[PDB]
C-alpha cells in the first residue's frame, strides 16, 4: 500500500455556497481536504451546515478543521457506505496525507503500527506529583 | 490645601496620561514576538 | 498539545478509537490482553481534549487517560 | 437569666390585652350569630386560653413579654423547665430512632431478596407496616447490635477511595 | 481463581476496591489481567465487571 | 385524497400491568434502576413519545389522548372555579355592592392560626381575596346566583369525564390512524369554521340572548334577586322587546337584509360603559357576530372531498422568488410529519396572543368593574404576560428539537430552511451586533442618567425636564387613533381605548381608564424592551440555527438535542447544545417580562389608577414615574424600596401570607443558586462521604445514590429561579395593589 | 387487582398515603389541642 | 464555497468600495489616512460640540468640542501606531506603510478638526 496523491482537479459537490466555509486560517496555517468516490449522485449534509449534493464519481470538500472532515466522513462512512481520505494542505503547497493513515482504518488492527503512549502498568500506579518537582517533566505520567 | 494647583495636574496625569502609556507599553509587551 | 496516554489495562475493544472525532488513536498488535491489541495515540498532536475516548472506556479505571497540556489551534478546535 | 414569670409579666399581660382588643375591633362590624361573628369569637377563646396555658405551664418572659424556652438540662430539671425542651427532646429522639431503625431494617430485608433494588421503589407494603409496629422496640435491639458488634460493618469491608 | 468464587479487589483504584464479586472466568494464556470479576453494582460507567490480576483479588 | 375517518379497533388492552413496571414506556428505562439517576429519567422521559417509539401514527395517538387528558384537567381546575365561587364566596354579596366588595371565593379552615387569611372583605363574609376577575367574568355572563354557578360545576364535570373518556377511548379503543391526523386542510376547516367560527356564533348568541338584558338591567340599578332569569328573556319575547324595542321585530330584519334595525342590540359605540367600567356588551355581541362570519367564510378555504377549495401544498410549492430559492417547498412534508414543528409554531403564536391579551385586556376593560378592580388588571396582564412568554420559550425549543430530530437534509436543499442554515453566521452576528447597540444605547441611557444626577447635574439627564428623547412617533398613534371617529371611522362613536386621550373614566369615585401619556422614561423603558426580547431572540434563535453543527462541534446533532457538553475540549464546550441555548433564553425572558411587568406596575400605579375627587385625580404614586423612571436609583427606591413596604408590613392581617411567600420566594430563588453555581463532580464525591457513612451503619441503599446529571442540575437551578423570582414579584405585586387598592 | 395493589405499593404513592397520614395527624392533633408549645398539661 | 450576495457581489457596490481611500488603486498610504483623517476629525466634533458639558455656553463649547475632538484625534493616532508596531513584526499592510498611514491620520483629524471649528465660526 502507498499514500494516495491529492489531485487538485477533483470536481466539487454541488453547493450553493454558506458562511460556514473557509476563513483567513486556511489561507495563512492549513486547511483539509476530503476526498471520496461516490456510487451516486445524493444529497448529504455539510458538516458547515446545509445540504449539498455530491456528484457521481470523486469528490472534493475543502474544510477548515480535521474534525469536521472526519465528521463527514463519518457521515459517508455509516450512511452512504463510502470510504474517503482526508489531507492537510499547507499554504506553500505541502500536502499531508492524514486519514486513513496505513490504509487500514484506525478501529481496526493492522500489522506495522507501533504503540505509542503506551505505559507498562495500571493508572493507579503512577507516583506522586512531589517526585516530579524540578524535573521539567509535565507530570506523573510523563515519566 | 498647600499646593492646591497639585491635584489638577496629577489627576490627570495618574488617572489620564499614566494608564494610557502603560497599556500602550504592556501592548507593545504582549504582542511581541 | 494535550497528552493521551494508554495504560496495560486495555482490552482492545476499539471503542475509545471508534469515539475519537480527530483521529488520534489507533489499534496496534499487542499480548497482553485476550483480544490481543491495544489501543495507541501516535497523533495526540490533533487531540481537542474531548475525552469521549475516556468515555468510551470501559475498564475500572480508564485505560485511556488525556491530559490537558498546552493549547495550540488544532487542540482549541479553530476553524480561524 | 433575669427572666420573669410570664404569669406575672406585665408584657405578656399588655400583648394578650393588645391580641383580644385587635380580634374584637374586627368583631364588631359583623352582626351576632353570624359565621364571621363566630369564628372571631373561637378565635377570641383560643386567644385567651392560649394566654392561660402559657402562664399556668411556668413559662419565663424576657422584657418583651415573649415565652423564653430553657434547654439546658441542669436549668430544667431544678426549675421546672423539662417540659419545654427535655422531655421533646427524648420524645424526638424516640421518634427518630424509630424511624431510622424500620428503615434500616427494611433495607436489611430487602438486601436479602433476588431483586433487593425492586423493594426500594416498590414498596412491600405488609412488611413495611410489620417492620414499622416492629419499631417501637428500637432501643432495646439497637443497644444489643452495638454490644454485639454486629450494628457495624467492619472497615475492611467498606470501599474508599485512594489516599 | 475458581469459577463463580466470591473475591476482594484489592485495587486501590477500582470502584469496588474491598468490595466482593463473582470470579465470571480466568484467562489461561498468560494475559496481565486475566479474572474476569462481575459485581452486583454498577460504577460510574454503568459497567458491572472488570478485569484484576492474581494479586489484586483475594478470595473470601 | 379521499378525506375520511379511519381507526384501529383496539389497539392497546387496559390493564394495571404497566402501571406496576415503571419505566415501561422506554427501552432502557424498562430494566429498572441500578442508581438513583433512574428515578429522574423516568419522569423526564415520560411525555418524549417520539423518544419512546419512532412510529409517527403511534405518536399521533400519544399526543392526540394526552390532549384529552389535559382538556379534562383544565375542565376539573374550571368546575372547581365555578364551585369555589358558589359554596365559598361572596359572589351575590358582591353583585349587590360590586364597588366597596372585594371578591374572595377561598376561605381557610380554622386550624395553627391560619384563619388570620380570612381577611374582611365585605359582604358579611371573610375569606382570601382572589385576584383571577372571575366575579367580573360572571357577572358579564349574567349569572346572578349560586345555583348557576352550580350548575356550570356540575356540568364542568360532566364534560371533564367526557374528556377523560374521549382520552380512554382513542387510545384503547378506537384509535386513529396516521393518515387523518395528516388531514390538515380538513382540521383548519373544521377548526376556524367550527371550533372558532361556531364558538363565536353560539357566544354573541349568549351575549345578545342573556348577557345583554341581565346586565342592562344590572347598569339600570335593579337588584338581581328582582331579575328575571335568562330563560325568561328567551320565552318572553316582550321582555326582551321592553329593553332592546328592534326584538319586537323578531327575525324579519335579519332575513330582508334590514340589519339596521338590530342597531339598539349590535352597536358600533367604542369607548367604555361609563356606569361599569367595561366594554359596551351590544359591541363585544356585534364583535362577536362579526367574528364568527369571519371564520365561517375563513373555514371554506382548503379542498377535502368536494374539488374545491385550496391545496396547502400548492400554495406553499407556488411561493418562491429569485432571492429565496427553492421556496417554501418541502414545508408541507415537514409540517404533516413533524409534531415539534407544530409545536414551535404553535407555542410562538399562542405565546404572543397571550401578551397580546394581557395588553388589550388592561386598555379595553371588557368586564364590568374589572378595571376598578386593580388588583384583578394587574394580575391578569402579569400572569398572561408570563404564560406568553413561557410558550415562546417552548417555541424556541421545540424548533431546535426539530432541527436536531426530525430534520433530513434530502427534502430539503435550496429552499427557505436550508437557505437560512446555509447564512446562520450572518444573522447571528447582526443580531449579536444589534443587541449590543441597543444594550448600551438603552441601558447606558439610564447609567448617564445615574451619573448624572449623582453628579449634581440634572440638567444634562435624559429627561422631560432636560435633554428629551420623546417618543413622537407612539404620540403620533396616539393621536391618529384618538381622532378616528372623525375620519377614519365614522361609524365608530368612540375610540376604541381611553388610553388614546380624551376624558377620564371614573367609576365609583377610582379611575377605570385614562389616556397614558408618553414621555422620556417611556422611550427609554421601550427601548429597554426592545433590548432585552432581542437578546431572548438572539439565544433561542442561535440555538435552533446551530443545533446540528458549529464550527466548535461538527457533529452535534449525533449528540442530540439535550446534552451536557463535549468536554474540557476545543478550550471547553460546556452548554453547547440547543437545550442550553434554552436554558439560557428562560433567564432572558425573565429579565424581559420582569422589566415590562415592573413597567406596567408603576407606570398604572402613577398615571392611570387613583381616585378621582370633586378637583381632579389623584394617583396612587403620584406621578412619580415620569419624575423618576429615567435612573436605575429611581426605580430601585421609587418602586422597588416605597412599593414594597405593603408585603414587609403584611404580618398580622390577612395580606401576611403574602409577606411568608416573599420571604419563600426570596429563599427559592437563592436555592436555585447552588445548582446553577456548582457542578456534579464535586456533589458525587460528598455522596461518596456521605455513602461511607451509610455504609458504615448498614443503612447503604441498593439503589445507589448519584448527584444529579449535568442537564438536570441547570433544570433544577432555572426552575427554582424562576418559581423564586416569579413568586417574589408576585407576593410584591398582589400585597401592594391589594392593600393600596 | 395485584397489578393495581402493586402501582399502590409504588414510592410515590406511599409517599402520598403516607405524608397524607402524618399531616393530617399532625393537623387534627393541633386542633383538638391548640397552640402546644411546651409538654404541658 | 463562500457565500455570495448583493450586497457582497455588485458592481455598483465594489465600485463604490474601490474609490474608497482604504481602496484606490493607486494612493501612498500616507495619503489614504490623509483623506480618512479629514473625513472621520471633521465628523467627531460634531456630537462634542452639540452634546459635551459646555454645550449651552455660548462660544466656549464649539471650542471644547473641537479640542475634545482634537484629543480623539491624539488618541485614535496613538492606537494606530501602536497597532503597527504589533500587526506588522499591498504597501499599507507593512510597517513602513502603517507608520505613514498614522502620520496622515494624525494630519488629516487635526486638520479636519480645525477646519469644523472655521465653519463653526463662520
Ligand atoms: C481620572 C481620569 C479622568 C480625568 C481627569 C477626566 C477629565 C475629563 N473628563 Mg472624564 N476624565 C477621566 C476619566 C474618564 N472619563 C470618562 C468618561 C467621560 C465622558 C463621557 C466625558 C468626560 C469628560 C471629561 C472632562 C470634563 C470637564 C469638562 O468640562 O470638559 C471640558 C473640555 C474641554 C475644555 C476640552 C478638553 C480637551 C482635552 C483636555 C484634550 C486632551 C487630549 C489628551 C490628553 C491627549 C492624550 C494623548 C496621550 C497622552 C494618550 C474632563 C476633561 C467630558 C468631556 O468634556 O470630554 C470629552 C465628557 O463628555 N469623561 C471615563 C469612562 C468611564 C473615564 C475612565
Ligand atoms: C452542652 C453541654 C452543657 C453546658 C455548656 C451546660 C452548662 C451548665 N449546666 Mg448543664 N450544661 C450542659 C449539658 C448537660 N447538663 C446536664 C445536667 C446539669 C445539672 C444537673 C446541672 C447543670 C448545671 C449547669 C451550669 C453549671 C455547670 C457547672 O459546670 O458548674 C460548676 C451551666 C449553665 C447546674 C445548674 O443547673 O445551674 C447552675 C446543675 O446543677 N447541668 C446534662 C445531663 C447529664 C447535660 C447533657
Ligand atoms: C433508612 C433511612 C435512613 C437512615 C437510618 C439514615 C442514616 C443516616 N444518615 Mg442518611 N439515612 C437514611 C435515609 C436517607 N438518608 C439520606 C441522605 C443523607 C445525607 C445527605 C446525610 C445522611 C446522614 C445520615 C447519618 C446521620 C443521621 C442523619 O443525618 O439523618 C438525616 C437524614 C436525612 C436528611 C434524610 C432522612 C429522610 C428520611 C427521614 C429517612 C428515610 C426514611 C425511609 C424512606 C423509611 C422507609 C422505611 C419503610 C419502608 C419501612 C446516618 C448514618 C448524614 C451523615 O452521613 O452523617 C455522618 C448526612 O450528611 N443521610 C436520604 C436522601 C435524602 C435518605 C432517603
Ligand atoms: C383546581 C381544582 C381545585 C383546587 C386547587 C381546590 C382547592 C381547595 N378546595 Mg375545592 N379545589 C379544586 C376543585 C374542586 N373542588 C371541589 C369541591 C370542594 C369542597 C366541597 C371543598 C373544597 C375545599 C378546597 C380546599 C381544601 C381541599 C383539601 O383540603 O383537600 C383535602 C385533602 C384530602 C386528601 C381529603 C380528600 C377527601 C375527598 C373526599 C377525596 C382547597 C382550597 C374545601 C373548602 O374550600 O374549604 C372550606 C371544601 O370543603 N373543594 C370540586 C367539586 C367536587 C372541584 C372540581
Ligand atoms: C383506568 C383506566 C386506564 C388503564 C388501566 C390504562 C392503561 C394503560 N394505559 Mg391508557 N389506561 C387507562 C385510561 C386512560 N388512558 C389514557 C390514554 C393513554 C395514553 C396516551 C397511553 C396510555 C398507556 C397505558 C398503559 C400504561 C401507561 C400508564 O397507564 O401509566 C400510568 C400513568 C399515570 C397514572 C400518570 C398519571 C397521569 C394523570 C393524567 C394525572 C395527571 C397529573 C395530575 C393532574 C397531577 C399533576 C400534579 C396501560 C396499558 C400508554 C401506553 O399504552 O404505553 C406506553 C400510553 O402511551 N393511556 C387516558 C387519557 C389521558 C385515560 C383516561
Ligand atoms: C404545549 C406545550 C408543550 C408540550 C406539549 C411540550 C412537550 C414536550 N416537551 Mg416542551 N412542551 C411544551 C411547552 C414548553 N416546552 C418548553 C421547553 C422544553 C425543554 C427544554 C424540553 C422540553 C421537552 C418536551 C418533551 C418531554 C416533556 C416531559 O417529559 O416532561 C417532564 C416533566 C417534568 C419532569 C416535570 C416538569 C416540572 C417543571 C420543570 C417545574 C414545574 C413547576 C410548577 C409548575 C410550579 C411549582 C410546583 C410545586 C410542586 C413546587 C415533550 C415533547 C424535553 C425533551 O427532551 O424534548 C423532546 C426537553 O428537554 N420542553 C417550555 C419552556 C420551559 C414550554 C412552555
Ligand atoms: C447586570 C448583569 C449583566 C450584564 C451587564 C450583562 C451583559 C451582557 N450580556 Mg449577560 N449580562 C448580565 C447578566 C446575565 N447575562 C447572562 C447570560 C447572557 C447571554 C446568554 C447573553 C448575554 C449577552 C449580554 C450582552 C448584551 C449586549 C449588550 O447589551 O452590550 C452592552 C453592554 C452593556 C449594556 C453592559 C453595561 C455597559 C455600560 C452601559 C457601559 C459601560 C462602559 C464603561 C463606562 C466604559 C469602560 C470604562 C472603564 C474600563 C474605566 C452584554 C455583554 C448577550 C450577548 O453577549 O450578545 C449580544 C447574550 O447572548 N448574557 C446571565 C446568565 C443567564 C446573567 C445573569
Ligand atoms: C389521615 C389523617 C387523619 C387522622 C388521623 C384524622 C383523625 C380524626 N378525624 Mg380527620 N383525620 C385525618 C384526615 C382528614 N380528616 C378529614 C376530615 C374530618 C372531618 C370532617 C371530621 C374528622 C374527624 C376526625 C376524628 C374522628 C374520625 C379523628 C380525630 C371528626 C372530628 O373532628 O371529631 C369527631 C370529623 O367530624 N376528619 C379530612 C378531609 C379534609 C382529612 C384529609
Ligand atoms: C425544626 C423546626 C421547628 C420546631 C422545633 C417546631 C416546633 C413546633 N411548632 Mg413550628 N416547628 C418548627 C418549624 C416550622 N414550624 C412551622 C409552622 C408552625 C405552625 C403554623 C405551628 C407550629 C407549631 C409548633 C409546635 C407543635 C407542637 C405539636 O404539634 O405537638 C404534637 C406532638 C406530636 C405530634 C408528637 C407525636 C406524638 C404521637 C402522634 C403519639 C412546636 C412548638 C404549632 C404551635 O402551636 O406553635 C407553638 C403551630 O400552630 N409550627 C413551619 C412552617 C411550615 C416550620 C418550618
Ligand atoms: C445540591 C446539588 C446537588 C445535590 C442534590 C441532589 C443529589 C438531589 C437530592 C434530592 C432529594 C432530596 C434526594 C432524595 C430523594 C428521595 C426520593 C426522597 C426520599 C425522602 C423521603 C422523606 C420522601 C447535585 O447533585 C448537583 C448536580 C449538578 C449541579 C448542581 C448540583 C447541586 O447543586
Ligand atoms: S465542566 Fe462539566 S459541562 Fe463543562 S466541559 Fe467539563 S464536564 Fe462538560
Amino acid at each position: 500500500w502507498k499514500p494516495p496523491t491529492l489531485d487538485p482537479s477533483t470536481p466539487s459537490p454541488i453547493f450553493g455556497g454558506s458562511t460556514g466555509g473557509l476563513l483567513r486560517k486556511a489561507q495563512i496555517e492549513e486547511f483539509y481536504v476530503i476526498t471520496w468516490d461516490a456510487k451516486k449522485e445524493q444529497v448529504f449534509e455539510m458538516p458547515t451546515g446545509g445540504a449539498a449534493i455530491m456528484r457521481s464519481g470523486p469528490n472534493l470538500l475543502k474544510l477548515a478543521r480535521k474534525e469536521q472532515c472526519l465528521a463527514l466522513l463519518t457521515q459517508l462512512r455509516n450512511k452512504f457506505k463510502t470510504d474517503g481520505q482526508i489531507y492537510r494542505v499547507f499554504p506553500d503547497g505541502e500536502v499531508q496525507y492524514l486519514h486513513p493513515k496505513d490504509g487500514v482504518y484506525p478501529e481496526k488492527v493492522n500489522a506495522g503500527r507501533t504503540a505509542v503512549g503506551a505505559k507498562d502498568r495500571s493508572i493507579g500506579k503512577n507516583t506522586n506529583p512531589v517526585a516530579v518537582k524540578f524535573t521539567g517533566k509535565l507530570g506523573t505520567y510523563d515519566v | 490645601m498647600a499646593a492646591a494647583y497639585l491635584p489638577s495636574v496629577l489627576v490627570p496625569l495618574v488617572g489620564l496620561v499614566f494608564p494610557a502609556i502603560a497599556m500602550a507599553s504592556l501592548f507593545l509587551y504582549i504582542e511581541k514576538e | 498539545s494535550h497528552a493521551v496516554k494508554i495504560y496495560d489495562t486495555c482490552i482492545g475493544c476499539t471503542q475509545c478509537v471508534r469515539a475519537c472525532p480527530t483521529d488520534v488513536l489507533e489499534m496496534v498488535p499487542w499480548d497482553g490482553c485476550k483480544a490481543s491489541q491495544i489501543a495507541s495515540a501516535p497523533r495526540t498532536e490533533d487531540c481537542v481534549g474531548c475525552k469521549r475516548c475516556e468515555s468510551a472506556c470501559p475498564t475500572d479505571f480508564l485505560s485511556v487517560r488525556v491530559y490537558l497540556g498546552s493549547e495550540t489551534t488544532r487542540s482549541m478546535g479553530l476553524a480561524y | 437569666s433575669g427572666l420573669t414569670p410570664c404569669s406575672e409579666s406585665k408584657g405578656f399581660a399588655k400583648r394578650q390585652k393588645n391580641e383580644i382588643k385587635a380580634l374584637t375591633k374586627r368583631l364588631k362590624q359583623y352582626e351576632e350569630g353570624s359565621a364571621p361573628s363566630l369564628a372571631l369569637k373561637a378565635t377570641i377563646e383560643r386567644t385567651e386560653k392560649r394566654f392561660a396555658n402559657y402562664g399556668n405551664a411556668g413559662l419565663l418572659c424576657g422584657t418583651d413579654g415573649l415565652p423564653h424556652l430553657i434547654s439546658d438540662p441542669g436549668l430544667a430539671l431544678r426549675f421546672g423547665h423539662a417540659g419545654e425542651t427535655l422531655i421533646p427532646t427524648v420524645g424526638f429522639l424516640y421518634i427518630a430512632g424509630w424511624i431510622g431503625t424500620a428503615g434500616r431494617d427494611y433495607l436489611i430485608a430487602s438486601k436479602g431478596e433476588a431483586k433487593p433494588r425492586e423493594k426500594e421503589y416498590i414498596i412491600d407494603v405488609p412488611l413495611a407496616l410489620k417492620i414499622s409496629a416492629q419499631g417501637a422496640g428500637w432501643p432495646f435491639r439497637v443497644i444489643r447490635e452495638l454490644q454485639k458488634g454486629t450494628l457495624l460493618e467492619k472497615d475492611s469491608n467498606i470501599t474508599v477511595s485512594p489516599r | 481463581r475458581l469459577w463463580c468464587v466470591q473475591v476482594k479487589v484489592l485495587r486501590p483504584e477500582s470502584y469496588w476496591f474491598n468490595e466482593v464479586g463473582k470470579v465470571v472466568s480466568v484467562d489461561q494464556s498468560g494475559i496481565r489481567y486475566p479474572v474476569v470479576v462481575r459485581f452486583p453494582t454498577v460504577n460510574y460507567a454503568g459497567v458491572s465487571t472488570n478485569n484484576y490480576s492474581l494479586e489484586e483479588v483475594q478470595e473470601v | 385524497k379521499k378525506v375520511k375517518i379511519v381507526v384501529d379497533g383496539n389497539p392497546v388492552e387496559t390493564s394495571f400491568e404497566r402501571w406496576a413496571k415503571p419505566g415501561h414506556f422506554s427501552r432502557t428505562l424498562s430494566k429498572g434502576p441500578s442508581t438513583t439517576t433512574w428515578i429522574w429519567n423516568l419522569h423526564a422521559d415520560a411525555h418524549d413519545f417520539d423518544s419512546h417509539t419512532s412510529d409517527l401514527e403511534e405518536i399521533s395517538r400519544k399526543v392526540f389522548s394526552a390532549h384529552f387528558g389535559q382538556l379534562g384537567i383544565i375542565l376539573i381546575w374550571l368546575s372547581g372555579m365555578y364551585f369555589h365561587g358558589a359554596r365559598f364566596s361572596n359572589y351575590e354579596a358582591w353583585l349587590s355592592d360590586p364597588i366597596h366588595i372585594k371578591p374572595s371565593a377561598q376561605v381557610v379552615w380554622p386550624v395553627v392560626g391560619q384563619e388570620i387569611l380570612n381577611g374582611d372583605v365585605g359582604g358579611g363574609f371573610q375569606g382570601v381575596q382572589i385576584t383571577s376577575g372571575f366575579f367580573q367574568l360572571w357577572r358579564a355572563s349574567g349569572i346572578t346566583s349560586e345555583l348557576q354557578l352550580y350548575s356550570t360545576a356540575i356540568g364542568g364535570l360532566v364534560l371533564a369525564a367526557a374528556m377523560f373518556f374521549a382520552g380512554w377511548f382513542h387510545y384503547h379503543k378506537a384509535a386513529p390512524k396516521l393518515e387523518w391526523f395528516q388531514n390538515v386542510e380538513s382540521m383548519l376547516n373544521h377548526h376556524l369554521a367550527g371550533l372558532l367560527g361556531l364558538g363565536s356564533l353560539a357566544w354573541a348568541g349568549h351575549q345578545i340572548h342573556v348577557s345583554l338584558p341581565i346586565n342592562k338591567l344590572l347598569d339600570a340599578g335593579v337588584d338581581p334577586k328582582e331579575i328575571p332569569l335568562p330563560h325568561e328573556f328567551i320565552l318572553n319575547r316582550d321582555l326582551m322587546a321592553q329593553l332592546y324595542p328592534s326584538f319586537s321585530k323578531g327575525l324579519a330584519p335579519f332575513f330582508t337584509i334590514n340589519w339596521s334595525e338590530y342597531s339598539d342590540f349590535l352597536t358600533f359605540q367604542g369607548g367604555l360603559n361609563p356606569v361599569t367600567g367595561g366594554l359596551w356588551l351590544s359591541d363585544q355581541a356585534h364583535h362577536h357576530l362579526a367574528i364568527a362570519v369571519l371564520f365561517l367564510v375563513a373555514g371554506h378555504q382548503y379542498r377535502t372531498n368536494w374539488g374545491i377549495g385550496h391545496s396547502i401544498k400548492e400554495i406553499l410549492e407556488a411561493h418562491k422568488g429569485p432571492f429565496t430559492g427553492e421556496g417554501h417547498k418541502g414545508l408541507y412534508e415537514i409540517l404533516t410529519t413533524s409534531w415539534h414543528a407544530q409545536l414551535a409554531i404553535n407555542l410562538a403564536l399562542f405565546g404572543s396572543l397571550s401578551i397580546i391579551v394581557a395588553h388589550h385586556m388592561y386598555s379595553m376593560p371588557p368586564y364590568p368593574y374589572l378595571a376598578t378592580d386593580y388588583g384583578t388588571q394587574l394580575s391578569i396582564f402579569t400572569h398572561h404576560t408570563w404564560i406568553g412568554g413561557f410558550c415562546i420559550v417552548g417555541a424556541g425549543a421545540h424548533a431546535a428539537i426539530f432541527m436536531v430530530r426530525d430534520y433530513d437534509p434530502t427534502n430539503n436543499y435550496n429552499n427557505l430552511l436550508d437557505r437560512v442554515i446555509r447564512h446562520r453566521d450572518a444573522i447571528v452576528s447582526h443580531l449579536n451586533w444589534v443587541c449590543i447597540f441597543l444594550g448600551f444605547h438603552s441601558f447606558g441611557l439610564y447609567i448617564h442618567n445615574d451619573t448624572m444626577s449623582a453628579l449634581g447635574r440634572p440638567q444634562d439627564m435624559f429627561s422631560d425636564t432636560a435633554i428629551q428623547l420623546q417618543p413622537v412617533f407612539a404620540q403620533w398613534i396616539q393621536n391618529t387613533h384618538l381622532s378616528a371617529p372623525q375620519f377614519t371611522a365614522p361609524n365608530a362613536l368612540a375610540p376604541t381605548s381611553p388610553v388614546w386621550g380624551g376624558d377620564v373614566v371614573a367609576v365609583g369615585g377610582k379611575v377605570a381608564a385614562m389616556p397614558i401619556t408618553l414621555g422620556t422614561a417611556d422611550f427609554m423603558v421601550h427601548h429597554i424592551h426592545a433590548f432585552t426580547i432581542h437578546v431572548t431572540v438572539l439565544i433561542l434563535l442561535k440555538g435552533v440555527l446551530y443545533a446540528r453543527s458549529s464550527r466548535l462541534i461538527p457533529d452535534k446533532a449525533n449528540l442530540g438535542f439535550r446534552f451536557p457538553c463535549d468536554g474540557p475540549g476545543r478550550g471547553g464546550t460546556c452548554q453547547v447544545s440547543a437545550w442550553d441555548h434554552v436554558f439560557l433564553g428562560l433567564f432572558w425572558m425573565y429579565n424581559s417580562l420582569s422589566i415590562a411587568i415592573f413597567h406596567f406596575s408603576w407606570k398604572m400605579q402613577s398615571d392611570v389608577w387613583g381616585t378621582v375627587n370633586s378637583t381632579g385625580v389623584s394617583h396612587i404614586t403620584g406621578g412619580n414615574f415620569s419624575q423618576s423612571a429615567n435612573t436605575i436609583n429611581g426605580w430601585l427606591r421609587d418602586f422597588l424600596w416605597a412599593q414594597s413596604s405593603q408585603v414587609i408590613q403584611s404580618y398580622g392581617s390577612a395580606l401576611s401570607a403574602y409577606g411568608l411567600i416573599f420571604l419563600g420566594a426570596h429563599f427559592i430563588w437563592a436555592f436555585s443558586l447552588m445548582f446553577l453555581f456548582s457542578g456534579r463532580g464535586y456533589w458525587q464525591e460528598l455522596i461518596e462521604s456521605i455513602v461511607w457513612a451509610h455504609n458504615k451503619l448498614k443503612v447503604a441503599p441498593s439503589i445507589q445514590p448519584r448527584a444529579l446529571s449535568i442537564t438536570q442540575g441547570r433544570a433544577v437551578g432555572v426552575a427554582h429561579y424562576l418559581l423564586g423570582g416569579i413568586a417574589t414579584t408576585w407576593s410584591f405585586f398582589l400585597a401592594r395593589i391589594i392593600a393600596v387598592g | 387487582m395485584k397489578n393495581f395493589t402493586t402501582y399502590l405499593s409504588t414510592a410515590p404513592v406511599v409517599a402520598l398515603i403516607w405524608f397524607t397520614f402524618t399531616a393530617g395527624l399532625l393537623i387534627e392533633i393541633n386542633r383538638f389541642f391548640p397552640d402546644p408549645l411546651v409538654f404541658s398539661f | 464555497g463562500m457565500l455570495e450576495t448583493p450586497v457582497t457581489s455588485s458592481p455598483l457596490v465594489a465600485g463604490f468600495l474601490s474609490n474608497l481611500p482604504a481602496y484606490r488603486i493607486g494612493v501612498s498610504p500616507l495619503l489614504r489616512g490623509v483623506e480618512i483623517g479629514l473625513v472621520h476629525g471633521f465628523l467627531v466634533t460634531g456630537p462634542f460640540i452639540k452634546l459635551g458639558p459646555l454645550r449651552n455656553i455660548p462660544g466656549v463649547a464649539e471650542r471644547a468640542g473641537c479640542l475634545s475632538g482634537a484629543g480623539l484625534v491624539v488618541i485614535l493616532a496613538v492606537a494606530l501606531t501602536i497597532y503597527g508596531a504589533s500587526a506588522f513584526q499591498d504597501p499599507l499592510q507593512t510597517a513602513d506603510g502603517w507608520q505613514k498611514f498614522s502620520a496622515g491620520w494624525l494630519v488629516g483629524g487635526l486638520s479636519g478638526v480645525a477646519w469644523a471649528w472655521i465653519l463653526t465660526q463662520t
